[PDB]
DNA sequence: ATTGCATAAGACAACA
DNA sequence: AATGTTGTCTTATGCAAT
DNA sequence: ATTGCATAAGACAACA
DNA sequence: AATGTTGTCTTATGCAAT
């Protein structure tokens, strides 16, 4: 868990998806800090597919300070080189897939493939997805994997990048700092401001403040 | 002049009558200056809705446990009341293990039939593994009350107290002041069950058993005057059963069955 | 129903140690009540009959054999206290102990099939004996046997579900109390009453309502 | 036929209504057959006579003690109410030592005057040596209540709860939610004593102070209808004071002053 | 009448160390003296004193004191304005602002040593008995006479009598006419026992049957 | 004119741009309160392109509630009309040219065309965009209108993207705007919509709102 | 002591008041402190017999008379007096602590009371021939039927001679085996059945038995 | 006329037994209610002897609120009245030999004579008795009079020295039999006890009613 | 007559 | 040794007006 | 009209 | 998770008789 903020260090790669065929290739941008995703679509490896990718990602999630990559042939191509020269962000090499350069974009590719597969089976497409439902099934996949928190954390990846009542205790006092969530017919549930935990208590055992 | 009253209350927190007398004031200034202090009114309306019940026989049951010193060394008795007809079944064992509850529920099934639900408190052998899997195998619901108030099971607790009353009365009117020999255990058990079940209690015209086997349930009753929480009564509702304590009312269109206190309900026209 | 009963004791080997199997069968309903006994006594019969009375009610007679425990004084004055008229019989006669023998056969078959289907062959666990007893009682009391259109319970108790309150008269404006009315609910101060013909509900004062017949 | 009922109750202990319905019986046989079992009636009349009071100001006082967390580290407050006029004096110390009671009673003397008696519970520095000879040196009576019920001094306990209410309302209406600084201790004490004493409480027309200093006491009042123990009511008696709760009545010849509940008294003709 | 003007000052009493600053409150319509002692001399401590004194005696109308630092300091000023008492200052010891103050100072400085020698305390009463000493001194200074009249200060201040009747109320009569000339004695539930102002005839009459008079 | 809150109101239209031939049939869509503009290309007016565009908008902006659109045979087509119910999104369609609702979308169309122009003749693809450059040029222009400026604002668009009862006050008038969450037999627990504050008001001081 | 009419302690004393008949005779019952004194100015067998017999006439027939080794008390006349009277005699010094000392204390009381009576009449040391019997009889009456000490019963009164209710205790159960000694208006004292210790209890915490 | 009260009125007289000689004279002192007597049998009759006997009797028996004697020069002497003022007892006199308050005195006097004579004939002295056994004869006579009952009377003269309201209950027959006294009354029943068997039984408030 | 009012009557709670 | 109390609240009731 | 009755209404308690 | 209950007692009230 590096302490640097978002928009700092990027990671990029492609993937081959015969489900999206004949548009069989995809790529996703991920950040070592926020782990947010931006997706494109293509059917061949070109120096301009990465350019579509970079434009889409920098538009969706702002600009990157630095990008770490692999030794692909078209990454050094003249077109994308002039593009980067205009941009202002540096380009870096590596050994293609070690533990320092490629951080999490590989697992991002795997997770995207399995998520698109599970969505395709949810709406009923086993073998491959046609060139129409591509955008829809994608959009559902990104929305589920970014707009919702995944795993466990104090803040969602997008964040990264009850009236008060007094309850009784067996001692017999009236503790303060409880908010009722659901008000049943003769029962109740209370969440404490500090400990943010819910406990169920009857109605004849609760009285509020003020 | 209500400002002498304002300063006086804010600095001194006086009852409304002394404020009215101490500054030559009257109804309104007194009342709605005395509410303005939040400390003068903190508790004084505690919500209390009080209503467990089942509608027809073998719909909802209840369960608790009993320590009866006269029944040593088998003092642990389970209790089970059928809320619709108030019939009682009680069994005897040694410990509060799940197997005792197994046998108790099996005997209660053999006597009364098969219910749908069993409301209760969360005993240690009760939300247990074996008890839950066995109840699932039998195929009836299981609805625990709030974990800590032994009051949502007020019916089984009350029939528990009544059972202890009857059992003690019989035992110490039979010549046994402290405890019971092993011979008269079944005596006291079966005698308590026969006395409570087949003979009416209180003022009602109906026996618990022939309440349980020949029940009376209305399909469309009379109109009544009842609470919506909006603050006071409306009409356009019907009552299904009106016990002495609490009653059940039914809508005319929504067709709800809700248990409300008899305070909430009063006769139509 | 609840006019003549029966009783007997038949050994069950798998029930060790409490292996003596009391039975009680009504005639007009053929219900069955059963409990375990470590060894037959003149107090075990009283215990079993107290249990049977709790489950079914109070009969008007009993027809057991001439066994040692059924004849001893204890049970005699027990039945004298209750009001149940004892009447013994030849230990095996068909004018007496016939349907109780049929119930013995039915119960033994039910216990065998339940024990085998629960995973046991010759020894039911001691903690699981009353479990099988209650299962047998439930199955033989609440379910039809063979070609019976009813179970024992329906014959025994007549489980009709009536829907109208008891017949009651109301103080008519002429001062008389006309019958043919039925209460439905006893609220506060008032008791809603229908008419057996017009089917109209009218809330009436509690002081003016009194039962019919 | 009441003897089927005799056997049925003696062996079975049935309620009277089921006995009446189960043997074709009527009112009498049922009622005085269900008496005959001593177990069917054991508790149901617990005698309750409830009456402490003093008649005129500075006649009878009371005393209790209070733990007030807001007043740390001097949380121990002594309370004293004058039963005739309901005037309250409260003081503050560190321990429950006899010296604290010395100072508290001295201040109460300086404020209200000199009483005749002080009813109470038996505190550890209370029936102690020093307190007893000091009270003898001052020369006033001292009548402890029953040792263990903190109820015979119900007035000081009730005024204790009232004082705690007032003190907490003033404290946490002043911006102090948990406890009080050493500066505002005298604030709270003096405000609590001033609010309660010089301003009326409830509905009564009269202030505690001008009850204590200009009391009204009747010399011969109206006739009433009261108890003897003989079971129900006689007349030929007069009432001295009839409080909201409980009253004092006086004979016409024996000239007794006895405190009896207001249930015990009702108006003549 | 009573409770019209108050007075106050301090008094250095070495006999009560370490609490060596003792404050005195003196009424002038009845001379009902009230005293209290405080270790330091700040605003909050003397305000504590005033609170205790008003608790014992009640709300005055004016308080004539010296020109001291705290008697007119801010805290005291808005505090008294909140209470609603007309503060007044003057020359520190003038025969108008400290007329009865020094008289009661002499009385208290006499009584303190009289009782200290009565219980045998010469140099300094221990820090545990000053409270009871001051309470006894105030009791002997207020409830007991030092003048030469038949009215104690308590007899002057609170106007102590022993009544026999309460407020008069007007009963109405069975024909519908209300009638004064009757006074209430017992508010029994349902029924009031009201006495005829002329013949001392009490009668049990219902609650709504009677109304207050004037 | 400035909205009330993001992800609650939307507005769309149809546009044709000759330089994107053959796929010159866009379907423009902009938010009102948050003013987020997103588009997607196609070459015929149809239900399929409309549903693809709306499903893409769903996850590029947020799950919709009720989108105000224009007249046509595409919004009202059976597939699209039932699609609106499938996603639970409503319709308040207006005149094909209604000024109250579509002046903003038409101005957005003018902005889009002008940006596409300026940036395209910036790179050097003057008249019409070939197949492999359309995606990147659309990305370039939307990029020019994502996170630099919108044209005038100091607060940019995507930088922004119980039963009612009357109560009583000491004033004597019965003010509205209060909804009860939890009820009691001596008071209530009301909450205003605007200030979203919960206060316990006694039952004497309430009356139903209509 | 346990019961009167049991132990008698007769001793003789000298009072200079009744001189020359200055010797005196007095009996004392240790169980009752009752006193008989008969004037006798010559310590003789006849005198002790007469005083003993007048004491029997006054108080009652005893069971034993306790005196010392005075030779006028074990004489054949006195021995046969005791024999025909069917009582017992024990000798002594006297001067035992527990016994034969209350008689000396009573003698001190006698001399003091006769002295105070005489000085109240106007006699200092010598009393006339018509006053000695008067004064001794007055002293007898003053001592006998007027209580001396701190008891509730006079010395002659020191001469010859409920329903069960259950009570609730701290744990809340009701225990039998108690009875009511005294019953006031809101209180009663309850004594146990076996230990017989009396404790006080509120009237509300007691309920009858059977 | 005996229901006034014990230790209240005392009657005294001089009867001369033929046996106490040569210390012949004798004074008596009796109580009407208690029937308790005590004597000394002096050898002289005079006001001093009168008061010696009187103040022995008051020591023996109790404190009367009045002591009565017949009028004469043997009871009105001024030293006697000084003794009276020393005790403060009211006094009155009557005819010497009337039936107002002396018939019982002379009856008791003849009783004393007969008891003394039978005791003397028991001992062995027929007419006179030595000056050493007079006291013992008096002792036996006094004990026989006081401690034991005279005649059929159940009440001994000792028993007349220092000695719940009646209620009637309902039986199933409804008989309002007497003989019950409440001990700890209640508002639903009573705690009555019989006057002879003295057994406690709580009976309903709806079955008891007052006796007179 | 119906709604609202001005008061009286009754119910709950808690203080080591 | 030597006993519940009463401020605060709720509901019901009757007068007064409309 | 007064006493007694036959019933209805309300109050208390305790169940780990 | 998921809410007091009700037999027994007391008092008040109204009918019925005398
Ligand atoms: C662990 C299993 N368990 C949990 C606890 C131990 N518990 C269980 C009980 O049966 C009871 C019980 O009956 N009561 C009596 C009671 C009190 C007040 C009422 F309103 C009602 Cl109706 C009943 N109380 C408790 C209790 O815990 N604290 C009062 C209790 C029980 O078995
Ligand atoms: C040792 C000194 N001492 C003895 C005990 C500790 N105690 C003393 C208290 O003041 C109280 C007290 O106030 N209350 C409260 C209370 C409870 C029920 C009532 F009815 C009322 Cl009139 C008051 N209870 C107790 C108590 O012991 N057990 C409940 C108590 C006390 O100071
Ligand atoms: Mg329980
Ligand atoms: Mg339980
Ligand atoms: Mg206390
Ligand atoms: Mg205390
Ligand atoms: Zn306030
Ligand atoms: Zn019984």
């Amino acid at each position: 868990p590096r302490g640097l903020g978002p928009l700092q260090i990027w990671q990029t790669d492609f993937t081959l998806e015969p489900r999206m065929a004949p548009r069989s290739w995809l790529a996703v941008t991920v950040d070592t800090a926020s782990s947010a995703i931006v997706v494109t679509q293509h059917g061949r490896v070109t120096s301009v597919a990465v350019q579509h990718h970079w434009a889409t990602a920098i538009a969706v999630l702002g600009r990157p300070k630095a990008i770490k990559t692999d030794n692909g042939s078209c990454f050094t191509s003249k077109s994308t080189r002039e593009w980067l020269a205009r941009w202002g962000i540096a380009h870096t090499t590596g050994i293609p897939g070690n533990s320092q350069g490629q951080a999490m974009v590989e697992r991002a590719n795997r997770l995207l493939k399995d998520k698109i597969r599970v969505l395709a089976e949810g709406d009923g497409f086993m073998k491959r997805i046609p060139t129409s439902k591509q955008g829809e099934l994608l959009a559902k996949a990104m929305y589920a994997l970014n707009h919702f928190e995944r795993g466990e954390n104090t803040k969602t990846p997008i964040q990264k990048h009850g009236p008060p009542v007094k309850i009784r205790i067996e001692t017999g006092e009236w503790e303060k700092g409880w908010n009722v969530l659901v008000w049943g017919r003769g029962y109740a549930a209370v969440k404490n401001r500090d400990t943010d935990k819910v406990i169920w208590v009857p109605s004849r055992k609760v009285k509020p403040d003020i | 002049p209500l400002r002498e009253a304002k300063d006086l209350h804010t600095a001194l927190h006086i009852g409304p009558r002394a404020l009215s007398k101490a500054c030559n004031i009257s109804m309104q200034q007194a009342r709605e200056v005395v509410q303005t202090c939040p400390h003068c009114n903190s508790a004084p309306a505690l919500e209390a809705g009080v209503n467990p019940r089942g509608l027809g026989p073998l719909q909802i049951w209840q369960t608790d446990f009993t320590l009866e010193p006269r029944m040593a060394p088998r003092s642990w008795l389970a209790v089970t009341v059928d809320t619709a007809s108030s019939a009682i079944v009680v069994t005897q064992h040694g410990r509060v293990t799940s197997v005792a509850v197994q046998h108790h529920w099996a005997t209660a099934i053999a006597v009364l039939g098969r219910p749908k639900a069993i409301k209760t408190d969360n005993g240690s052998c009760f939300t247990s593994k074996s008890t839950r899997e066995w109840l699932a195998r039998w195929g009836i619901a299981h609805t625990t009350g709030i974990p800590g108030n032994s009051q949502g099971q007020a019916m089984v607790e009350r029939a528990n107290r009544l059972l202890k009353d009857k059992i003690r009365v019989l035992a110490e009117g039979d010549g046994f002041m402290k405890r019971i020999p092993t011979s008269k255990q079944g005596e006291l058990l079966a005698k308590a069950m026969y006395a409570l079940n087949h003979f009416e209690r209180g003022e009602n015209t109906k026996t618990p058993i022939q309440k349980h086997w020949r029940p009376t349930v209305l399909t469309e009753g009379p109109p009544v005057k009842i609470r919506i929480e909006t603050g006071e009564w409306e009409k356009g509702w019907n009552v299904l059963v009106w016990g002495r304590g609490y009653a059940a009312v039914k809508n005319r269109d929504t067709d709800k069955v809700i248990w409300v206190p008899s305070r909430k309900v009063k006769p139509d026209i």
